[PDB]
């Protein structure tokens, strides 16, 4: 999986 | 099996794009559960899990 976080939900 | 809730965008990196009302499956998450892989018509990668639901 990628080491950044994900974006939030809108 | 899951449906998507809002389009995301590849960020590549073996994510993966997806778009609202797709269907995926869903193979895991990563250590801290904000990251799914995810299987949809389009391929396999990681989606985020906040963006998918469970459909059914």
């Amino acid at each position: 999986a990628p080491t950044y976080p994900p974006p939030l939900p809108p | 099996l899951f449906v998507a809730l809002y389009d995301f965008v590849a960020s590549g990196d073996n994510t993966l794009s997806i778009t609202k009302g797709e269907k995926l499956r869903v193979l895991g998450y990563n250590h801290n559960g904000e990251w799914c892989e995810a299987q949809t018509k389009n391929g396999q990668g990681w989606v985020p899990s906040a963006y998918i639901t469970p459909v059914n």
